[PDB]
RNA sequence: AAGGUAAGUAU
């Protein structure tokens, strides 16, 4: 009920810690015409399953550093042999370093990157903010817009899926299959009631 | 008085889309500095808008009366 | 409810409640009840039962999972051969265990957990429970358990079963839980509760509550493309029916200012396409997007309202480049495609040698000297007429034998009062197909409704059992056959008209 | 099996912090 | 990208209707040589739902050079650059007359392989000089420059 | 009992084979277009090419001197009458949506309507007529007739 | 040991 992303229903926690599933919990069952057919996930004789960690999906500054300088030693060879060829870098030719550089390569294309040119100052702006507004920044050393985001879960809420047993595994802790959707494709939530 | 306050209260379309949330598609996240904060079927796919929702103008925010007096001592 | 809270969540408690109010478990249960008593009902004389009766038990039945009794009692027309007793998925029966002359039929909601929601185990321990306990009250030593997850929407069954009962207490079973009022109910609240839907979202729709703020001042389009593809049938008496196609016509109305573009489509557009149906549809919105390009900014619509679910997303995709656009759908069905009935459309475009683009003025003189708002609202009265009849209509249009249409325009000229006249005839010709069609009198018709009827939103109900929604009268409700009075006059009624096929 | 998030004090230390990042 | 930027800092319609005691008024039909529609930069919603839809264009009217159009550009506000090029080359072998598409392919296409979309493209409509013009931009080489337009000639 | 263990659902990893699956099929189309797009004196001799325009300038003076259906209709045949005809329009349906083009008549349609209305209108008096279960077979799980050549 | 009392009319 905790690391289910917000999607799903869960509450989309993060965890920074070892948790472990009990296996119990990995199992379900369905009913077909056969009559009921119950299912596990773990096939391999291992342990019981373990959410993945916000550890192992940042990539560590020493190497985000060493990325940057080889990213970014690559984008100016690449605009050199652009200016030659009086080309522009459509977008695939910065396909293999894409979020790489301290300064994201997607800052490269943001669309209002020619205003955000003349923002000068901008992280003692950001780090001075705190006197001003009510509530504490948590990336108060960083722009999202100026720096690139310099992280990705994409990989962290894929293995938690995938540790949770999957759509299967976490729907049959819910009322999902009281509510007899033939799928799970064509949902959508209402955050809000209407009233 | 009434109409035009419910159209500036009443739900608007992109406010409508805003508060709906795909099932079991996991969206990366858009805002660093609040994860909680999320567009919903806003322009992701599912929403089941070919076009983009266009902004509701009866919405726009403008300054008080009183605060329009302030601007006539000084200018 | 059979729910067991463990522990005091109060929320759920209430969510609960909420989703099991009006008596909602006895309701279920009595659906269920009735829904075995018509499948058994069906094949009596093909499973060899004599009779099936609905046993009266108490109103609280659906509540007690400490004991239970039978719902459903078979007598048979000579003996059953019990089988030893197996859950319902068991393909393998041993039909030599005993035999008997009465059968009962339990079935037992639960509302499962995620450790507990084995539904076949369950019922297995219930039944087990239950036949050999001094507690529960069973008319007969050998009968059947029918046990249902209504939290995972699981269903099985354990005990005897004697021959025939095993393929029918499944194919019902499946049939209930894949359709059941009760159940649905059941689902529907849950839903709401939980507020997730199945791909339904909300949107700009015309409906007729929006009906009055539609007149405004702003550029509003209907667009129309029924009569697009089209073909004329007709039956001779010497050969067969036959079919013909005919030219197509796509409607761009503007109520605004009466404009109506209208689209020809020659015929030798559908020649070697195999998917006519939304190739109509892409034509139509090329059309509509073309027209709008060609109009300037100043007469350029806001608001474009289709007639047809279909052409939503075509215009969606051919109107990319004006977002400033609403493309709304009509709920309503406007009497649109009613025009080309007209004199001066219908040979106007069947003889059309090649498509084209022609502009008609269907306020013909009535701006002059009344709004757009009553020109319109009139149109579609006229409109509604003639797809109601165009034959007592055509009659209406014309009051007296010194009122002709000017070759300029389309309506004949009347006089003010005339139309006054004119309008309420055609109101009550469309409210006297709606008598006849419908059998219901004129008068009966609310303000309210003719309104409906006139802008075309018709209502229907096939589930009326979903009044559920709405010495207690909750187990009260009992199984009938035809085996009583009612069954054997309505049995007896036609045996002398079968009786002229009869074989030897 | 009791949910409760354990400190990894020593525990997964084997693996580096590159792993399972692209 | 912007050649100096460094680390540190669509559906267009073929079909005109010319608007000007009579109550039929058969207005006169037009076709503009080419139409450009602004890219219209995240103007669409459901991006799956809209390559659904331009598909079905696609299938239903083949020779419809908007619709290939449409459908490409769409892939190309994306970010898929290299599906609009398919998407492009097979609506040329599709729509090989209208030098719209013609013109579309020596864009998105990489410089080379744009060389020879327009080699190509006087193949199939070879009175067209917008296309030859856009060769003189293709090749950089002013005696390239020389072959190209004095055969346009 | 043993549970057989399923394919894991996993609606990103799903998402992610699927982008993948188009990125490598993108780049096969492109090699195969590469394979055919790839395959296409006077060009600095200007004097050369001023006396073939030259030449070409004379050389123009030189020269100078119905059975198209088989579809279905959503009627019935007693549904017409034979002293009159009717217009047959297509039936509304999604574009995304692979169904076949049948073909109605608004006013056929309508009649159906309003005797679908009087029937439900009227309770029913036994839902057994006095298959299993037929009420909740046939609703949750149209007389109509196709076209032979010219016409059936 | 608890933080797990539905409330309401009627005798």
């Amino acid at each position: 009920v905790f690391y289910t992303p917000k999607e799903l229903g869960g509450l989309g926690m993060l965890s920074m810690g070892h948790v472990l599933i009990p296996q119990s919990d990995l199992r379900w069952s369905k009913q077909t015409d056969v009559g009921i057919t119950h299912f596990r996930s773990g096939m391999s004789h291992e342990e019981d399953q373990l959410i993945p960690n916000l550890y192992r999906y940042i990539q560590p500054w020493e190497s985000e550093f060493i990325d940057s300088q080889r990213v970014w030693a690559e984008y100016a060879l690449k605009r050199q042999e652009a200016i030659a060829q009086n080309r522009r870098l459509t977008l695939e030719d910065l396909e293999d370093s894409w979020d790489r550089g301290i300064p994201r390569i997607n800052t490269l294309f943001q669309k209002d990157r020619h205003t955000l040119a003349y923002d000068k100052g901008w992280r003692v702006r950001t780090d001075f903010k705190q006197y001003q507004v009510l509530k504490q920044n948590p990336f108060w050393w960083t722009h999202q817009r100026h720096d690139g985001k310099l992280w990705n879960l994409n990989n962290y809420r894929t293995d938690m899926i995938q540790a949770l047993g999957g759509v299967e595994g976490i729907l049959e802790h819910t009322l999902f299959k009281g509510t007899y959707f033939p799928t799970w494709e064509g949902l959508f939530w209402e955050k809000a009631s209407g009233f | 008085r009434y109409r035009k306050m419910k159209e500036r209260l009443g739900l608007t379309e992109i406010r409508k889309q805003a508060n709906r949330m795909s099932f079991g598609e996991i969206e990366e996240d858009a805002y660093q500095e609040d994860l909680g904060f999320s567009l919903g079927h806003l322009g992701k796919s599912g929403s089941g808008r070919v076009r983009q929702t266009q902004v509701n103008e009866a919405t726009k925010a403008r300054i008080s009366k009183t605060l329009q007096r302030t601007l006539q001592k000084q200018s | 409810t059979g729910i067991f809270m463990h522990g005091k969540i109060p929320t759920l408690k209430i969510s609960l409640i909420q989703i099991f109010r009006a008596h909602l478990w006895q309701k279920i249960h009595e659906s269920i009840v009735m829904d075995l008593c018509q499948v058994f009902d069906q094949e009596l004389d093909a499973l060899e039962i004599e009779t099936v009766q609905k046993e009266t038990i108490h109103p609280r039945k659906s509540y007690k999972m400490n004991s239970s009794c039978a719902d459903i009692l078979l007598f048979a027309s000579y003996k059953w051969n019990v089988s030893r007793p197996s859950l319902l998925a068991d393909s393998k029966d041993v039909m030599d265990s005993t035999t008997t002359q009465k059968y009962w039929i339990d079935i037992q909601l639960r509302w499962g957990d995620y450790d507990s929601h084995d539904i076949e185990r369950y019922a297995r321990a219930k039944f087990l429970d239950y036949t050999t306990d001094n507690m529960s009250i069973y008319p007969s030593p050998t009968g059947v358990l029918i046990a249902i997850d209504l939290a995972y929407n699981l269903h099985s069954a354990y005990g005897n079963w004697f021959p025939g009962s095993k393929p029918l207490i499944q194919q019902a079973m499946a049939k209930i839980m894949k359709a059941n009022p009760a159940l649905y109910v059941l689902r529907e609240r849950i839903r709401k509760g939980l507020q997730l839907y199945s791909s339904e979202p909300t949107e700009p729709y015309l409906s007729s509550q929006n009906y009055g703020e539609l007149f405004s001042n702003q550029i509003i389009w209907f667009v129309d493309d029924t009569n697009v593809y089209r073909v004329t049938i007709h039956k001779t008496f010497e050969g067969n029916l036959t079919t013909k196609p005919i030219n197509g016509a796509i409607f761009i109305f503007n109520p605004r200012t009466g404009q109506l573009f209208l689209k020809i489509i020659h015929t030798s557009v559908w020649a070697g396409q195999k998917r006519l149906g939304q190739l109509a549809k892409w034509k139509t919105a090329e059309e509509v997007a073309a027209l709008i390009r060609s109009l300037p900014v100043e007469e350029q619509p806001k608001q474009i309202i289709v007639t047809r679910k279909g052409m939503l997303d075509p215009l969606e995709v051919h109107l990319l480049d004006f977002p400033n656009i609403v493309i709304k759908g009509s709920e309503l069905q406007l009497p649109f495609q009613a025009c080309l009935k007209v004199e001066k459309f219908g040979d106007l475009i069947l003889k059309a040698t090649e498509p084209q683009m022609v502009l008609f003025n269907l306020y013909d003189d009535w701006l002059k000297t009344i709004s757009s708002y009553t020109a319109f609202s009139r149109l579609i009265l006229i409109l509604r007429a003639l797809h109601v009849n165009n034959d007592r209509a055509k009659v209406i249009l014309k009051p007296d034998k010194t009122t002709i249409t000017e070759p300029h325009h389309i309506w004949p000229t009347l006089t003010d009062e005339e139309w006054i006249k004119v309008e309420v005839q055609l109101k009550d010709l469309i409210l006297a197909d709606y008598g006849k069609k419908n059998n219901v009198n004129v008068a009966s018709l609310t303000q309210s409704e003719i309104r409906d009827i006139i802008l075309g939103m018709e209502i229907s109900a096939p589930s009326q059992q979903r009044q559920q929604i709405a010495t207690s009268n909750y187990e009260t409700q009992t199984f009938s056959s035809k085996t009583e009075w009612r069954v054997r006059a309505i049995s007896a009624a036609n045996l002398h008209l079968r009786t002229n096929h009869i074989y030897v | 099996p009791t949910g409760e998030v354990l400190s990894l004090v020593g525990k997964l230390e084997g693996t580096r912090m590159g792993d399972k990042a692209q | 990208v912007d050649p100096r930027q460094t680390q540190f800092g669509r559906n267009t319609l073929m079909d005109m209707r010319l608007s000007q005691q009579t109550v039929v008024d058969p207005k006169g039909y037009l076709t503009d040589l080419n139409s450009m529609i602004p890219t219209h930069g995240g103007d669409i919603n459901d991006i799956k739902k809209a390559r659904l839809l331009l598909k079905s264009v696609r299938e239903t009217n083949p020779h419809h050079p908007p619709a290939w159009i449409a459908s490409a550009r769409l892939e190309e506000v994306t970010g898929k650059l290299q599906v609009a090029r398919n998407l492009i080359m097979k609506g040329t072998e599709m729509c090989p007359k209208s030098e719209d598409v013609w013109l579309e392919a020596a864009r998105l296409q990489p410089g080379d392989t744009a060389k020879a979309v327009v080699a190509q493209a006087v193949r199939h409509l070879p009175q067209s000089v917008r296309i030859y013009i856009r060769a003189a931009e293709l090749e950089t080489d002013i005696r390239a420059k020389k072959r190209v337009l004095r055969k346009a000639l | 009992e043993e549970p057989v263990t399923a394919d894991v659902i996993n609606p990103m990893a799903l998402r992610q084979r699927e982008e993948l699956r188009e990125k490598l099929a993108a780049a096969k189309e492109k090699r195969l277009l590469n394979q055919k797009l790839g395959k296409i004196p006077w060009l600095d001799d200007t004097a050369a090419w001023i006396e073939r325009s030259r030449q070409l300038q004379k050389e123009k003076d030189l020269a100078e001197k119905r059975d198209l259906q088989g579809l279905t209709v959503e009627h019935a045949i007693d549904s017409f009458r034979e002293g009159e005809t009717m217009i047959l329009t297509l039936k509304d349906k999604g574009v995304l949506q692979e169904e076949e083009d049948v073909l109605v008549n608004v006013n056929l349609v309508d009649k159906e309507r309003a005797e679908k209305n009087v029937e439900l209108r009227k309770k029913k008096p036994d839902y057994l007529p006095y298959a299993q279960q037929k009420p909740r077979s046939i609703l949750s799980k149209p007389h109509s007739f196709r076209l032979e050549q010219g016409g059936t």
